[PDB]
DNA sequence: ATAAACTAAAAACTATTATTATGG
DNA sequence: CATAATAATAGTTTTTAGTTTATT
């Protein structure tokens, strides 16, 4: 397993992302096999080889009920993995590829396999929150933003708390270098404000947070930051 | 010598 | 250390591992009077000897910690 | 090179094993 | 890098003639030397590459298509196939088999062969720590005949020396002796030249070449680039080495019964109760004490193994006299300064070495190899620089890290009452020891287990009918000891043991 | 080996000290650390707990007037985390001031009842108090005799090093008792709570045999 | 009660590759 | 928000701490 394995994985990803929804029905076997071999404790699968996660990230099939069952196993696997990753207590961040691939997977999976009605929702939200200095093109945090950008609705009632932290971190993130990070932050922030406006306008407590922030933030705004404030 | 508590 | 942690977990299987007690370091550390004696020679050697010069991970934290209508 | 196993350059010469030799 | 060694052997009938047929021809014995070298390299360096070529032979084999130059094996890790290929020409009529399938008689250009071996060196896509080539002949007369080709050959050899190629030449069997310097007087790359006689000797250093030394001899690298912290901030890069290291057998390899494929093995952890499949996050470690089955995660165990960061925490200075011999835990390690990360580390290290040698004290230090490890107190003995009669540093300058055991490291022993003996018996023992005294040398022994292991390995690798038997140096010379002593043991036994003592029971 | 804890729980235990813990709290902590070392040990040493000065009486024999206000909290048995929770959570001070000699007879009876058919190369009775609890000196003869018969070692631990007049009187009484039992070296078996805290702040070192 | 291997070896030498300090 | 860029990351081998299984 080397650069060849990685190229093979990305090749599979390209096939799925291009070819889809006509014969992609010979893969639940492949998915089950890959999940099983991943379940092997042997970390011979290299840290770079965590593209496997992006492989298990799937939107190319009906995703049958068996795959749905395995989705929960995958979810808990990611919960444990992010517990390991976030905790520097094990003294091994192992982020480079593992964290980003887990993010991409969890995105592709919880696209249609989750409701904001349970504790694991907020657990994964907390794990996402940590997206701190994150050098080497800041790739992993960016991915997570897209997850939130793709799943802002999945964290309802939990965008409320910690709002100011989310707001400021999103603001600075689109103010960084590496303009891809900036636009990812832009999209995530747009989804963020959309979702919070939706959840607040339907509240009874809307006034509290409404005054606590927003209008004061937007007025404090007064480059494209200004357009951000306009949309806000 | 170690006895009782100390043993 | 293993025994104190095992004790804590058996009595409290709900809490993080207890930190190392300080008397542990006390018999791990030499008599502090020797340290006080060495302090000044430490400084003079440091001045006399010109020396020139990353952690794996400092995670499980993001930075440090968490009206009239 | 003196004092070097020519078989293994960068490695000192390897003496014969030998054994107990009473004095 | 690796070592590039090419065994260059003539095929021009200069190896077929013999002083007598009871003595090996200059050819076959060279084959035996080369095979012994292959075996020794297998024992020592797998990653090295060795090559063998023939020149003057009637035909040729080389990419450059230079005639009369036939490479037998190219720069590669030694293989038993190569060794048996040599063996088919080894010994009597092996040179006849050679003549049948290879032949000889033609001339050559030493410039041409130097070109060919330079091509071989350029061929390898791997970094060579050394550029060695080994020439086998007893004769320099072929180019001793024409001055033009000799001049071209020496110019080429100088060029190759410029490239870093080190040419070495051996004394070979010749009835008229080697008679050096007919051509080869300054066409040899030599760091210490002392051969100027005709040297009718049929050998120069072929003895150890044939000698089968059994050792791995791994290349030197620091066991840890640790940091020596004096208090918290006077830190120096320091190199730690296992100046000795108990060697063990290479691990077995899982091979198939019919194809002997290295078998890919996989030990999945799975739920046998449901027949399902488990994950590392799907399990928890446990230990049960008394009525309580205490359940944890492995990680939590790791962080409760976290005490100190990797480094050296100086705990103070203790005189070397305060050391008990029986207080030994595990083999000591060497300490060396490193300027790679801290400059001035070596100056300070030298100062400390000299000072501890003067005051005769050891710097007791709290030592942490790497993370998740309880730090240990170890005594660092100032280790002097010792140079032999050849001024070769036999004992490096540095420090001796000896592990200081803890309270639990001892064990209570059912001691026995102290009993004395007559001083006459003490003198008997003194005389007997003087009889059986022997001078100690470090390399005085080998593990006979590992020895016979390698013997069997070689035998099967050479598919022999029967393996050579390793000698057990560890076996005492009981007959020699009885010869040395006589009845001194009987006299002492009567002095001590009453004539009813059971030797064992 | 058999170890027995004859513990004062009387109100004199309840009295805290501005400089050190109460004799009750010091005794609790020392028992806790000792039993922690025992449970983490695989020595399988049976341990008994006897509490004198308790409000009620709880003994194999409660006598007519002796053995009163004394509770056998735990019988001689191997320790566990359950025992530790009992030490920390269940051990509470009593109001009575019972004769510690009556609890000592309780302990010798318990040992004689529980050392039967036991590989107990040692027998131990450890008493924690400040010696201000009330007592009667009439049983000294029979106690010393039966202690020398059943071969039980005795240890005293105190909130003070080797105090009120009652504490001094009890100190002299235990001095004469232990001098009779084991001579002047008996004075070496009387300790303080602080010294036991410092000495048992660490678990025993694991050791086996070849 | 484990003296052989129990079980997988925590670690740099010596070689490459995506980052962007910037080029514009 | 473009482009001769550039370089901090990683991934191969070693050699410690886990453990069976008889061993008394």
């Amino acid at each position: 397993c080397k650069i060849p394995a990685l190229d093979l994985l990305i090749k599979l990803l390209q096939t799925f992302r291009s070819s889809r929804l006509m014969d992609e029905f010979k893969i639940g076997e492949l998915f089950s096999k890959f999940y099983g071999e991943l379940a092997l404790k042997k970390k011979i699968p290299d840290t770079v080889l965590e593209k496997v996660y992006e492989l298990l990230g799937l939107l190319g099939e009906v995703h049958p009920s068996e795959m749905i069952n395995n989705a929960e196993n995958l979810f808990r696997a990611f919960l444990g993995e992010l517990k390991t990753q976030m905790t520097s207590a094990v003294r091994e961040p192992k982020l480079p590829v593992l964290a980003g691939c887990l993010k991409g997977l969890s995105s592709l999976l919880c696209n249609f396999t989750k409701s904001m009605e349970e504790d694991p929702q907020t657990s994964r939200e907390i794990f996402n929150f940590v997206l701190q200095i994150d050098l080497k093109r800041y790739a992993v945090p960016s991915a997570g933003l897209r997850l939130f950008a793709l799943h802002a609705s999945q964290f309802s009632t939990c965008l409320l708390d910690n709002y100011v932290s989310l707001f400021e971190v999103l603001l600075k993130w689109c103010a960084h270098t590496n303009v891809e990070l900036k636009k990812a932050a832009l999209s995530a922030l747009e989804s963020f404000l959309k979702q919070v406006s939706n959840m607040v306008a339907k509240n009874a407590e809307m006034h509290k947070n409404k005054l606590q922030y927003f209008m004061e933030q937007f007025y404090g705004i007064i480059n494209k930051e200004l357009s951000i404030a306009i949309r806000g | 010598k170690p006895r009782g508590l100390f043993s | 250390r293993l025994f104190q942690c095992l004790l804590h977990r058996a009595l409290h299987p709900r809490e993080p591992l207890p930190p190392i007690q300080q008397h542990i370091w006390n018999m791990l550390n030499p008599p502090a009077e020797v340290t006080t004696k060495s302090q000044i020679p430490l400084s003079k050697i440091k001045t006399l000897f010109p020396l020139i010069e990353d952690q794996v991970t400092a995670q499980e934290i993001f930075q440090d910690n968490h009206k009239t209508e | 090179c003196p004092g070097e196993s020519l078989i293994n350059p960068g490695f000192k010469s390897k003496k014969p094993a030998g054994g107990v030799d009473f004095d | 890098g690796r070592d590039s060694l090419i065994f260059l052997v003539d095929a021009s009938k200069a190896m077929f003639e013999s002083q007598s047929e009871d003595e090996l021809t200059p050819f076959d014995m060279s084959i035996q030397c080369i095979q012994s070298v292959y075996i020794s390299k297998i024992i020592s360096s797998d990653r090295d590459l060795l090559a063998v070529v023939f020149y003057g032979t009637e035909k040729d084999k080389n990419s450059v298509n230079f005639k009369n130059i036939y490479v037998l094996q190219e720069l590669d890790n030694p293989g038993a196939k190569r060794i048996l290929e040599l063996d088919q020409f080894k010994g009597q009529q092996g040179q006849k088999r050679f003549q049948d399938m290879m032949g000889h008689g033609s001339d050559y250009s030493l410039s041409e062969v130097l070109w060919v071996c330079a091509n071989l060196f350029s061929d390898v896509q791997f970094k060579m720590s050394h550029k060695r080539i080994m020439l086998f002949t007893n004769e320099d007369n072929p180019h001793g005949n024409d001055s033009a080709k000799a001049s071209r050959a020496r110019t080429k050899a100088g060029d190759l020396r410029d490239t870093g190629i080190f040419l070495d030449l051996m004394h070979l069997k010749k009835p008229g002796g080697f008679d050096i310097s007919l051509f080869y007087r300054d066409i040899i790359s030599i760091a210490e030249d002392e051969d100027l006689r005709v040297h009718f000797e049929e050998s120069s250093k072929l003895e150890d070449l044939l000698r089968k030394v059994r050792a791995k001899e791994t290349r030197k690298r620091a066991l840890s680039r640790l940091k020596l912290k004096l208090n918290k901030d006077i830190v120096i890069s320091v190199g730690i080495y296992n100046l000795v290291q108990k060697a063990l057998k290479p691990p077995p390899i899982k091979l198939y019964r019919e194809t002997n494929e290295p078998v890919k093995t996989k030990t999945r952890t799975f739920n046998t109760s449901t027949g399902g499949l488990l994950l590392p996050s799907d399990t928890k470690r446990s230990q049960i004490y008394g009525s309580r089955q205490i359940i944890l995660e492995k990680e939590e165990t790791e962080e409760l193994k976290r005490f100190d960061d990797p480094g050296l925490m100086l705990m103070g200075f203790k005189p070397l006299v305060l050391l008990k011999k029986h207080h030994y835990l595990r083999p000591s390690l060497f300490v060396y300064p490193e300027e790679s990360l801290v400059i001035g580390s070596s100056t300070l290290f030298s100062a400390l070495l000299i000072k501890c040698l003067e005051k005769e004290v050891a710097a007791l230090c709290r030592y942490t190899p790497r993370r998740n490890i309880p730090p240990y107190f170890v005594a660092l003995v100032p280790q002097e620089e010792e140079l032999d009669d050849q001024k070769i540093q036999v004992t490096p300058p540095g420090f001796q890290l000896v592990f200081l055991p803890f309270a639990d490291d001892k064990r209570k022993m059912p001691f026995t009452e102290k009993i004395m003996a007559t001083p006459e018996q003490v003198g008997k023992m003194k005389a007997i020891v003087e009889k059986l005294r022997f001078t100690y040398r470090s390399d005085s022994f080998e593990n006979p287990v590992l020895q016979q292991h390698f013997r069997n390995l070689e035998a099967l690798a050479l598919d022999l009918m029967e393996p050579e038997q390793a000698v057990d140096l560890t076996l005492p010379k009981v007959e020699a000891m009885n010869k040395r002593l006589g009845s001194l043991v009987d006299e002492f036994k009567e002095l001590v043991y009453p004539p009813d003592y059971n030797p064992e029971g | 080996a058999a170890v027995v804890l004859c513990m004062d729980v009387g109100f004199t235990m309840s009295n805290s000290i501005p400089g050190i813990e109460s004799p009750f709290e010091q005794a609790k902590k020392v028992i806790t650390m000792f039993v922690q070392r025992q449970v983490f040990a695989e020595n399988k040493d049976e341990i008994a707990l006897v509490l004198f000065g308790t409000d009620g009486t709880d003994n194999p024999l409660s006598g007519g007037d002796q053995y009163q206000n004394i509770t056998v909290h735990r019988h001689l048995m191997l320790p566990d985390f359950d025992l530790l929770e009992d030490i920390e959570s269940k051990i509470q001070p009593g109001s009575q001031q019972a004769d510690f000699l009556d609890a000592l007879i309780v302990s010798m009876d318990v040992i004689q009842h529980e050392t039967i058919g036991k590989k107990f190369e040692k027998r131990h009775i450890e008493i924690f108090t400040d010696l201000s609890s009330r007592f009667s000196k009439s049983q000294l003869d029979i106690i010393i005799h039966s202690l020398k018969k059943c071969d039980i070692s005795l240890q005293f631990f105190l909130p003070f090093s080797l105090i009120t007049e009652q504490q001094k009187e009890g100190l002299e009484i235990v001095k004469m008792v232990m001098i009779s039992l084991e001579g002047e070296d008996g004075l070496d078996e009387i300790y303080s709570f602080s010294e036991s805290l410092r000495k048992l702040c660490v678990f025993k070192k694991i050791e086996r045999h070849s």
